[PDB]
């Protein structure tokens, strides 16, 4: 039945039918194991298109404010804020979701290290996107658990993971992308992102046949946000 | 800024 | 409120959030009034991008069926199968849903011959997207019911709009379509669309300024058709 | 077979 959920979660994702994908996973992590690395994926994923598509059409919508914000045009505006609004709801809703099924499942029954550092990672990765949007104290508290989730992935991952190790890469690029977008912050933004490639360059032997591709990559996007940055 |  | 319900309409389109402009629109075809071209064409997008995703889905996910039918894999077949009559389900219900909107509301209050040809077109539309996945019976149900909207569409069309016009063109190109995949009738299909181009080609003069993209690109359609029919 |  653990087989089946996966299988529904895979039909799901051809289909691109991704609240089912993310019902499907959901069921599997509320069973209290350590998930196989495709079901790692297949959660990520299946979260990460949910609240993709949010925080795509939040961005239309604040561009749109922003447009009839300039403009001086009023009458719109409640009506854009409205709608900007139910969407910040969406996203609330679907990050408090993943953040309750990983502070009471997976963070809990985790027992890897590549586990801890991406549950670690994914908590600083959804709270970040609760930050995104917020204003006041509550991107304050926003703030404040996304660095404290990716401060624990950081002290796992620097003890138990090559530096190579995408997931290790990948959280080093996203915690420089929280240090640059949220506590505004340049200086350590770049400070994270060079060290995490250079630290890759000096032990390129490390790279695995599973994820060289994906290390790459994650080190391209690495050398592309230091350029945006400077 | 892109993210992974 | 009619203008708001409209703008709403736009705002969902460009965040991508098509049930919700399904049901801004919804809305303003139940004040019982012709609607504005515009209007027409902001109902049709909404109602098309979803039923567009759920064909989409019924398409992979019979494909998958065919695999797994063909391996004999027996026990992801019963997975298969329930998840395309899931999605089955919601084609229903958002076909029956704009059809019932179309029979109670837009027909109804329908004034011009354009809107009268849009309104029986759409509702042809729909029936033969029941039929598209329907079996036995209800495959013959949404065939004569289609073809009964293809019908009164056509008559509309024959005596009311020039042979370029874009929704007599896309009626052809449609009804031909329905003949082709629904009745099975490649011989129809065929005399129908040939004289559909040829009746265009005629009066090429009557090409209105507003619609002449659509109309060419309409007659690309047909023509393209006609070559993978013969 | 394409549709409009």
């Amino acid at each position: 039945d653990r087989e089946d959920l996966v299988y529904q979660a895979k039909l799901a994702e051809q289909a691109e039918r991704y609240d089912e994908m993310v019902e499907s996973m959901k069921k599997v992590a509320g069973m209290d194991v350590e998930l196989t690395v495709e079901e790692r994926n297949l959660l990520s994923v299946a979260y990460k298109n949910v609240i993709g598509a949010r925080r795509a059409s939040w961005r239309i919508i604040s561009s749109i404010e922003q447009k009839e914000e300039n403009k001086g045009g009023e009458d719109k505006l409640k009506m854009i804020r409205e709608y900007r609004q139910m969407v910040e709801t969406e996203l609330k809703l679907i990050c408090c979701d993943i953040l309750d099924v990983l502070d009471k499942h997976l963070i809990p029954a985790a027992n890897t290290g590549e586990s801890k550092v991406f549950y670690y990672k994914m908590k600083g990765d959804y709270h970040r996107y609760l930050a995104e949007f917020a204003t006041g104290n509550d991107r304050k508290e926003a703030a404040e658990n996304s660095l404290v989730a990716y401060k624990a992935a950081s002290d796992i991952a620097m003890t138990e993971l090559p530096p190579t190790h995408p997931i290790r890469l990948g959280l080093a690029l996203n915690f420089s992308v929280f240090y640059y977008e949220i506590l505004n912050s340049p200086d350590r933004a770049c400070r994270l992102a060079k060290a995490a490639f250079d630290d890759a360059i000096a032990e390129l032997d490390t790279l695995s046949e599973e994820s060289y591709k994906d290390s790459t990559l994650i080190m391209q996007l690495l050398r592309d946000n230091l350029t945006l940055w400077t | 800024s892109i993210s992974r």
